[PDB]
RNA sequence: CCGAUAACGAACGAGACUCUGGCAUGCUAACUAGUUACGCGACCCCCGAGCGGUCGGCGUCCCCCAACUUCUUAGAGGGACAA
């Protein structure tokens, strides 16, 4: 074996990130998984604030962009050997994950 | 009962006036035991009408500009002017604060472009001016002098409260009515 | 685990890493009909799929071209050996791309002729392909010495609001002819229907619609049917 | 007697400050971060921090044990929030423990003084804009 | 009763346990103490000939009430404005040595001493007597 | 002040009220509710905006025959 | 010879009262689900302008409350509301013990079972669920219930002949039984929507309103069709007095209360209408509920006042 | 926008829209956030009061040696429409 892993998920999007979760959530107590839920970590945004203009010459109007990270955490309590094809089958290219052990 | 600042019970005050006695805010139910509230007075119209007189007192005093949002600052020169009015008088400090601005406030005035008409003044408007004219009273008796703000602030009460053309506040009073009544 | 990056870092390098391959891949084959990439990142062996117009030239002879492209990319962005492959995918609707229809301006007006007659015929391409509207920019050095802009809006076309990020797609052209560059706008208003994938689910947001009722009939003396 | 899980923990908000009041039953002892409520910030803001104890008078308050932490903020709004969380604490501790009609009296001799006391002050601040040193003041501008 | 040091006003108690520690001559004074210029941000040395005393005494009252402070965290607690010039102002941290003089003194009265972690923190017998002249400065503000 | 409606939001009421008259009262909840499930309006905005016209315009109708 | 007197109102919660419930083992409580999101007990003190007083109130649901039923013991009160839940309450502080996740969309009406043992609840999303007592769900019924909204649905009073009715915006007065929840008649003749539907303390018979305006009895037993009986506008309420008969009903901004031996109006029920400014249509009734006595009526009112209602002489 | 009407039917911009602020003791949850409760450990008072007071002291998910989500986080929904 009974092994603790953590299964960190980010990705820009949410709606996406928040269906493999659930998914990913979902196969692991109908397996019979104990299973603690998904931990969001607080958003980080990344706030560049440029000048809008390639020469100096205006108003002086800025640009203000914005990219968002969000973090999740799931638990599981079962060898990896049902762990890592289910979440092979749960891809969704914008989500970059990290499978680690409690010990890590 | 309410008994702003712990002492000086507050409904034993008249005021004489029914113009401004309608937009005087000493009685018992704006009674509060100290000028300060984060009011949102400013919302609408005639919102400061029921706004309490010593609030306004406290909110016109801080001002000139290297205080702006020193309020307790004032809150407590206010405190201890009322203390210093009823230790040289022995009256109520509210009452004597609602003469001074029954007093200061002017009640014609004139206005236009192209001063030609003296016009008169609304109850809120000569309420708004006899605070700002006694704040600037004291204000200017303090600046560079050995008195503190809080005993020029008294004593700019107590003389405007008897009336004897030596405040700031009435001097300006008696000039305005002066010039309105010159164009009327 | 022993090289680590922030995933602020992190993510900021993956962006950068698309649109430095996005730019590579328009810079080399523009003249395929190129129209964007898509990469599938993952801790093993990742696909990067090119969403070309002819992708019988994008492979080469026996498919040399992609071979050549996947040994570039391997050695420019050091991925390690058989860790990233390539493909390639025919766009369907290439009427509805812009970047494909503005390459399509750029060649015809590279092969010279009018540009009324180019811009009219790409512009009702796209419309007989079936977008909901089109706009057509160029700018330049046009019949004359001094510069012009000539537009050639058609149907229906969104400007404001956060609909325009998702319902048009727009493309920018250099056309490097003889005397200065000529500038290719062409921007394209995608259909709703299908909610599938020739245009975008969840239609423009002050567009209602109303079911229609039923017959309803027989309101008439009252029966039982029992079971 | 001694009946237990006698408890309620009511917050109370001014512009960032987050006071939570926990409302046990004891005997008529109030403390905010574990010091009195005469022992507490500016103290020129006393009475409006022990304004509610004066309205309700100590009758009200002689069988509850308010603990109050609070967080974020400044001086004069931690103030606020604390009496807004006694008071909205005293008001649900009475009305999920004892008679509807004492949360009603509670509550409208509450309203009638300084509606703060219950409802919070939902303005926040504004955001500053790229011409100026603020919100809506603008840079000085120059003709010639 | 009671009581404790969180339940008095904090400034007479601070005045009260600088007398007391002034009082019992065991505390280590450096021979700097009248020339020190207490955190550079400032200018004329404390208007006072003990105030090694006092800020020995906020030192205890601040390791009672929040234990594991350092020389950085004490340098943060006694730190302020930085009027600069003509240009604006700035934040300062206090002097480094007259934190590190006030520890060492308070650890030879054996009424603080460095824990597991870094830093240092109170011993029974500081919050003892810390707690005793609570006691007294409360008795004497209450009667 | 400045709460005029649309020409989006009248005619889509009118629609609504011309083809579901018999499902609709003077209660701005209930149709709410109907009009959130005849209609596909995009947005929780819009749609209580014609929800809120519709409780008008049947307040009308009961007065009198307005179009209708 | 009978007239009904109004003594007093029971004024303290803000909102459309929806529902009065009242027991038959405690005549001293009523609650009252109203649009507040809230539930409130009432102490039945009969005084003169104090004839009841707010004593504890129940919160917990996220919006407007819809429905609320008692126990036959009187301890367990059960209530769903529009957030689409239900809950089931108690007295002794009024804390929620169980919850119930259910409808996608709203629920409009719950029904305790005869024994108290089957709770069932029709909602919004065109659906019916009978719940076990702790919880769970036993199994929903769909693809043969109504097509539209599921309005009101009660139980049969009584254990022998276990009957569930169902009315709905399906103009459809559909029946199920309990033994396998199959329907078992499928009465037609409505020409709007159904509010209500009530079942009389015999299981014999059954009454339904709607926008139609006609209270439409049904028969249960037979179960072909009775008497249909026309009263007013719009039908909000349904209830058959408990010892007697005088079937009520509130339609619009009155109360029209009827015999059966005899189809004659018995009496009208209105409030007093004071300043008539002409432009305000006077407020609707929006619940009735008898006093399990047949000596007091409690009529909900969509201002936010509950009326009681004497019988006299 | 209502209406009037040699115009009728439309298209862009406005509005809708997106992000943000303010409310949910209702939901989903959390040893990388906590809170109550409990058990230890320090001090204060006591004559003993004590289920007394303070603690950002320790522990209570290596598995029961505790529950819970008010406070924190962020998802789904609700909520305001001149009703
Ligand atoms: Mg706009
Ligand atoms: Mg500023």
């Amino acid at each position: 074996a009974i092994h603790r892993i953590r299964i960190t998920l980010t990705s820009r999007n949410v709606k996406s990130l928040e269906k493999v979760c659930a998914d990913l959530i979902r196969g692991a107590k109908e397996k019979n998984l104990k299973v603690k839920g998904p931990v969001r970590m607080p958003t980080k945004t990344l706030r560049i604030t440029t000048r809008k203009t390639p020469c100096g010459e205006g108003s002086k109007t800025w640009d203000r962009f914005q990219m968002r990270i969000h973090k999740r955490l799931i638990d599981l309590h079962s060898p990896s050997e049902i762990v890592k094809q289910i979440t092979s089958i749960s891809i969704e290219p914008g989500v970059e994950v990290e499978v680690t052990i409690a010990d890590a | 009962d309410i008994k702003l600042f712990g002492k000086w019970s507050t409904d034993d005050v008249q005021i004489n006036d029914i113009s401004l006695q309608d937009y005087i805010a000493v009685k018992e139910k704006y009674a509060k035991y100290l000028p300060h509230s984060a009011g949102r007075y400013a919302a609408k119209r005639f919102r400061k009408a029921q706004c309490p007189i010593v609030e306004r007192l406290t909110n016109s005093m801080m001002m000139h500009g290297r205080n702006n949002g020193k309020k307790l600052m004032t809150v407590r020169i206010v405190k201890h002017a009322f203390e210093i009015i009823h230790l040289l008088t022995g009256e109520n400090p509210l009452q004597v604060l609602v003469n001074a601005i029954i007093n200061s406030g002017p009640r014609e005035d004139s206005t236009r472009i192209g001063r030609r008409q003296a016009v008169d003044v609304s109850p809120l408007r000569r309420v708004n001016q006899a605070i700002w004219l006694l704040c600037t009273g004291a204000r200017e008796a303090a600046f560079r002098n050995i008195k503190t703000i809080a005993e020029c602030l008294a004593d700019e009460l107590i003389n405007a409260a008897k009336g004897s053309s030596n405040s700031y506040a009435i001097k300006k009073k008696d000039e305005l009515e002066r010039v309105a009544k010159s164009n009327r | 685990m022993a090289v680590q990056i922030s995933k602020k870092r992190k993510f900021v390098a993956d962006g950068i890493f698309k649109a430095e391959l996005n730019e590579f891949l328009t810079r080399e084959l523009a003249e395929d009909g190129y129209s964007g990439v898509e990469v599938r990142v993952t801790p093993t062996r990742t696909e990067i799929i090119i969403l070309a117009t002819r992708t019988q030239n994008v492979l080469g002879e026996k498919g040399r071209r992609i071979r050549e492209l996947t040994a570039v990319v391997q050695k420019r962005f050091g991925f390690p050996e058989g860790s990233v492959e390539l493909y390639a995918e025919k766009v369907a609707t290439r009427g509805l791309c812009a970047i494909a229809q503005a390459e399509s301006l750029r060649y015809k007006l590279l092969g010279g002729l009018a540009v009324r007659r180019a811009c009219y015929g790409v512009l009702r391409f796209i419309m007989e392909s079936g977008a909901k509207g089109c706009e057509v920019v160029v700018s330049g050095k046009l019949r004359g010495q001094r510069a012009k802009s000539m537009k050639f809006v058609d149907g229906l076309m969104i400007h404001s609001g956060d609909p325009v990020n998702y319902y048009v797609d727009t493309a920018v052209r250099h056309v490097l002819l003889r005397q200065g560059v000529l500038g290719i706008k062409v921007k394209i208003m995608l259909p709703w229907d299908p909610t599938g994938k020739i245009g975008p689910k969840k239609p423009l947001p002050d567009h209602v619609s109303i079911v229609e009722p039923k017959d309803e009939i027989l309101p008439t003396t009252p029966i039982s049917e029992q079971k | 007697s001694k009946g237990p899980l006698q408890s309620v923990q009511v917050f109370g908000r001014k512009k960032t400050a987050t006071a939570v009041a926990h409302c046990k039953r004891g005997n008529g002892l109030i403390k905010v971060n574990g010091r009195p409520l005469e022992m507490i910030e500016p103290r020129t803001l006393q009475y409006k921090l022990l304004e509610p104890v004066l309205l309700l008078g100590k009758e009200r308050f002689a069988g509850v044990d308010i603990r109050v932490r609070v967080k974020g903020g400044g001086h004069v709004a931690q103030i606020y929030a604390i009496r807004q969380s006694i008071s909205k604490a005293l008001v649900a501790y009475y009305q999920k423990y004892v008679d509807e009609a004492s949360k009603k009296e509670i509550k409208d001799i509450l309203i009638q003084y300084d509606r703060t006391l219950l409802v919070a002050d939902p303005r926040r601040c504004e955001s500053k804009k790229f011409g100026g040193p603020g919100a809506r003041a603008r840079y000085q501008k120059s003709y010639r | 009763p009671g009581v404790t040091v969180k339940d008095v006003n904090q400034q007479e108690f601070v005045r009260a346990l600088a007398a007391f520690l002034k009082k019992s001559g065991k505390l280590k004074v450096p021979e700097w103490v009248d020339t020190v210029k207490l955190a550079k941000h400032k200018e004329l040395a404390p208007y006072d000939e003990n105030w090694f005393y006092t800020r020995a005494a906020s030192t205890a009252r601040h390791l009672y009430l929040r234990g594991g402070a350092g020389v950085g965290s004490m340098t943060k607690i006694y730190g302020g404005r930085q009027r600069n010039g003509v240009m604006p102002s700035h934040f300062s941290r206090g002097s480094k040595s007259v934190a590190r003089r006030v520890l060492q003194a308070l650890e030879g009265l054996k009424m603080v001493e460095k824990d597991q972690d870094g830093g240092r923190k109170l011993t029974p017998q500081g919050q003892r007597d810390l707690d005793r002249i609570a006691g007294q400065v409360a008795a004497a503000n209450k009667k | 002040m400045g709460r005029v409606r649309t020409k989006t939001v009248k005619k889509a009421a009118r629609v609504i009220i011309e083809k579901y008259y018999t499902r609709l009262g003077n209660d701005f909840h209930t149709n709410k509710r109907v009009c959130e499930e005849i209609a596909i309006i995009p947005s929780k905005k819009l749609r209580n905006k014609i929800a809120g016209y519709v409780t008008h315009l049947m307040k009308r109708i009961q007065r009198g025959p307005v179009r209708g | 010879t009978e007239q009904m007197t109004l003594r007093g109102t029971l004024k303290g919660h803000n909102g459309w009262v929806t529902q009065i419930a009242t027991t038959p083992q405690f005549p001293d409580m009523i609650l009252s689900a109203s649009r507040d999101k809230t539930i409130i007990m009432w102490k039945l003190t009969r005084d003169e302008t104090n004839y009841g007083i707010p004593q504890r109130a129940l919160r917990g649901h996220s919006h407007f409350v819809s429905d609320v039923v008692i126990s036959s013991d009187g301890q367990f009160a059960l209530s769903g509301s529009w957030d689409g839940t239900l809950r089931l309450w108690d007295l002794t502080t009024g804390t929620t013990t169980r919850r119930f996740v259910g409808h996608t969309k709203d629920v409009l009406s719950v029904a305790f079972s005869s024994d108290n043992r089957q709770i069932v609840s029709g909602s919004r999303d065109k659906t019916i669920k009978l719940w076990n007592t702790l919880g769970v769900c036993k199994y929903t019924v769909q693809d043969e219930s109504h097509s539209e909204w599921v309005s009101c649905v009660r139980f049969s009073p009584n254990s022998s002949n276990p009957i569930i009715v169902s009315c709905g915006w399906d103009k459809l007065v559909k029946v199920w039984n309990l033994a396998n929840c199959k329907l078992k008649t499928n009465h037609i003749g409505h020409t709007g929507y159904l509010n209500t539907v009530t079942v009389s303390p015999d299981g014999s018979l059954c009454a339904s309103g709607g926008k139609d305006g006609q209270a439409m009895l049904w028969d249960l037993n037979e179960g072909k069709h009775l008497y249909t009986l026309d009263g007013g506008d719009i039908i909000n309420a349904l209830c058959f007095s408990p010892n007697r008969y005088w079937l009520c009903a509130a339609t619009g901004p009155s109360i029209k209360i009827w015999d059966l031996e005899g189809k004659i109006i018995v009496d009208e029920l209105k409030q007093e209408v004071i300043s008539t400014s002409s432009k305000a249509e006077p407020p609707q009734c929006t619940s009735l509920a008898w006093s399990a006595d047949g000596q007091t009526l409690f009529a909900g009112y969509t201002d936010n006042l509950v009326r009681v209602w004497q019988v006299t002489i």
